[PDB]
């Protein structure tokens, strides 16, 4: 419910609710429902794979209630550029790390 | 005596920025005055060739006749013909190149497999492969690179495209490198790129290192913090 | 999380058509039968030529760019515990599934 | 107007366990009353020759003859001659065919790459790749057994041997087997089995299943204060 | 593992059961190459208790402790007529049985 | 996942024949009876000479390549409640099952 921090970069979604409990007085409960979706096998620099494996996973509930992040969005795209010899001339060519998300 | 009918490769077409069809003569005697010309399906002649090269150490001559044709006419499947005429053969020999319509266009699937674990036990080499499959019967050339500097074909070797078991006409091909084991042991992240027509941007890419292939030991630590916030 | 539940009925002679949203992206469009035993999803037909061995020759697909729609049509149904079929797009099946349906072959 | 000879391949010899060689008659007129034989080094006769072909569009007669011969005598290094005397070839021509016994031998090495992790997301069809490297001769026989049964030759595809530029005289090949994900997702054991001349035993085999790429352990630790 | 405490000698056993007739050959190959016949020991085909006409055999290879701890693989190859390809083999090393080990480590100030 | 449910009345003098698909050639075809307590399947007879202790002398097998049919014939039935019997092939038992049949013995 009250969780307008559905930022799908760090995966967080910590919503709030009130146990309409057993009909005693306002002996109610306040919750904070986290669901972090760790990529774990992803890379440190999210747009460049040459960076080492991202091992540590920091989670502050301050910046995720709005940056480097861990996963890929379906509505955004991340791209990259690559070279090649083919003999002498080297020409930069554009590739997309997110297919079916930004395919021309 | 033999004559070839070599269409420009897809890689040549979209990397050299110049589309030209060439026909090569081989296995013949080292003579001259080899009339090697390109003509169209209507019999009209095409622009001639340049830079007649030198023969082979095997005492056999080698010459090439090249014609420059734009991309759209090549995609039009026009019946181009290379004629080779010489005193060796009383009848000029004709080679036909065209684009036969009637093949569906299928996106290539390019997959990277690093060497097995027990491959890294003989401590002499690491064999990485990229396998392309399911693509349209158009045949393509492959490039590889390491740490951003691409590599020569003297090390990595590709395979001829063969039909797939269950596909009607979708093909497949392989490419492998056997590199020093210490290199792949000491990072040196490798990348296989290929260029095929069915690709949206015409070029696709994949990359592998030790980290990518089967991480056998993590220490992931989800240190949630300021849990209140 | 959409649930476009549809209750088409089909015998062996009956043919069942399933309607799926076509984003016109054309990279990949597929139907996936969720596997009750494994608890995951299992593809049945996709943009690729592959097809289930048990379902060879019995299911086909139709693309309607005029209406932006995808049709999965099954000519013959052999009393399958017709589970939940999910339409989807993209190579990754679990992440690309858009809508899910389930029906009944008997009645 | 020729008669070529075909030596049976060790790949065919091994699985058949029977040695039979034939000579193909090309561009000889489509007439009967011909001559055919298989003379050894000692000139010993062979088994009878059957399965004579039919008429051909280019007016050629292929009087192919198959005979049964032992296995060890081939290893000895004898020579066979297909003698043919046709109406259009009155002069008898002597064919020749034998075992080379000259090329050195290096045993192959067998690798079995499982399908890529990305491939086990799209759930269409997996692909297991057997790789053979560092073998001297140009002959190698690769097949696949699932659950003790050899698979259909259609299922697996094996390419021709290809040389390594780094290793002279050595070739390599690759077999591919395409199976459904679901059988691969379930515990199923696929074995790539290879037969080759230089292997210390006549046969080697390597196998993989799903329960091989799992990580040895984790280290997850939710520090939280 | 009770054997793997003295750290003296490990004994891998290639139990072969359910085969007829009473003839079989067993070799032990490491890294693809065979081993001396004096390092491994093979028994004789004894009749099976619950299956008449069907025999069984044994085979022990004695390695030193450290090699099995380094995880070096060992291959037992069996030759017999009834085999579909006349040759079968099995492989083993340190990590055959080892399952996943979730070493967790909770902490909260 | 197929459920070719076949049943019988089954007493003591009655003999029951169970039809299994012949997998073809030879690959350890067997008949397995689900163990309710363990929640898994338990072999009663296989291609090898194994026969379950309580079923000793009471079960026989007939392979029919002419019809590709595998008949499991039990001469004498009694209190052995027909729970679930699965026809299967291959080395591993739980992976190789099909005809998940169950049948009563009393009536
Ligand atoms: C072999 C290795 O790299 N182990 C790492 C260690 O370097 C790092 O300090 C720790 C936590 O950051 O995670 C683990
Ligand atoms: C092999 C490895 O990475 N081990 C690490 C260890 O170094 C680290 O102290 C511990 C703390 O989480 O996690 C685990
Ligand atoms: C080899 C290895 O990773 N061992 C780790 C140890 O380092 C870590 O401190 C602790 C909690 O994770 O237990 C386990």
């Amino acid at each position: 419910r009250i969780v307008l921090v559905d930022n799908k970069c760090k995966c967080a979604r910590i919503t709030s609710r009130i146990i309409r409990s057993s009909e005693d007085p306002n002996e109610d409960i306040v919750e904070r429902n986290i669901r972090i979706i760790v990529p774990l096998n992803n890379r440190e620099n999210i747009s460049d794979p040459t960076s080492p494996l991202r091992t540590r996973f920091v989670y502050h509930l301050s910046d995720l209630c709005k940056e480097t992040c861990y996963t890929y969005d379906r509505n955004k795209c991340y791209t990259a550029v690559v070279p090649l010899v083919y003999g002498g001339e080297t020409k930069m060519v554009e590739t997309a790390l997110t297919p079916d998300a930004c395919y021309p | 005596i033999r004559v070839f009918a070599i269409p420009p490769s897809f890689a040549s077409i979209f990397l050299t920025k110049s589309t030209k069809l060439t026909c090569l003569v081989t296995d013949l005697t080292t003579y001259d005055s080899v009339t090697i010309s390109w003509t169209r399906q209507n019999g009209e002649a095409v622009k001639t060739h340049t830079n007649i090269s030198e023969s082979h150490p095997n005492a056999t001559f080698s010459a090439v006749g090249e014609a420059s044709i734009c991309e759209d006419d090549w995609n039009s499947g026009e019946r181009f013909t290379c004629t080779v005429t010489h005193t060796d053969l009383p009848s000029p020999l004709k080679q036909t190149i065209s684009r036969p319509k009637g093949v569906a266009l299928h996106r290539p699937d390019v997959y990277l497999l690093p060497p097995a674990r027990e491959q890294l036990n003989l401590r002499e080499s690491a064999t990485i492969t990229c396998l392309v499959t399911g693509f349209s019967p158009a045949d393509v050339f492959v490039q590889w690179m390491q740490r951003g500097q691409p590599l020569s074909p003297e090390k990595y070797v590709t395979s001829a495209p063969m039909p797939e078991p269950q596909a009607p006409g979708r093909y497949f091909a392989h490419s492998i490198l056997t590199v020093s084991e210490e290199e792949w042991n000491t990072g040196e992240t490798y990348t296989c790129v290929v260029a095929h027509e069915a690709l949206p941007n015409r070029v696709t890419e994949r990359t592998v290192d030790k980290s990518t292939g089967k991480p056998t030991l993590y220490n992931v630590s989800l240190v949630m913090s300021d849990t209140a916030g | 999380r959409i649930l476009p539940e549809v209750k088409v009925e089909g015998e062996l002679g009956g043919s069942v058509t399933i309607k799926c949203p076509l984003p016109e992206m054309h990279v990949r469009i597929y139907l996936c039968r969720e596997m009750a035993g494994s608890g995951t999803c299992g593809t049945v037909v996709s943009t690729t030529n592959f097809i289930k061995a048990e379902y060879k020759g019995r299911v086909t697909l139709k693309q309607y760019p005029r209406k932006n729609l995808f049709l999965v049509e099954v000519t013959q149904l052999t009393e399958s515990d017709s589970g939940v079929y999910a339409c989807g797009a993209g190579m990754n099946t679990d992440r690309g599934k858009t809508q899910k349906v389930t029906l009944n072959v008997h009645s």
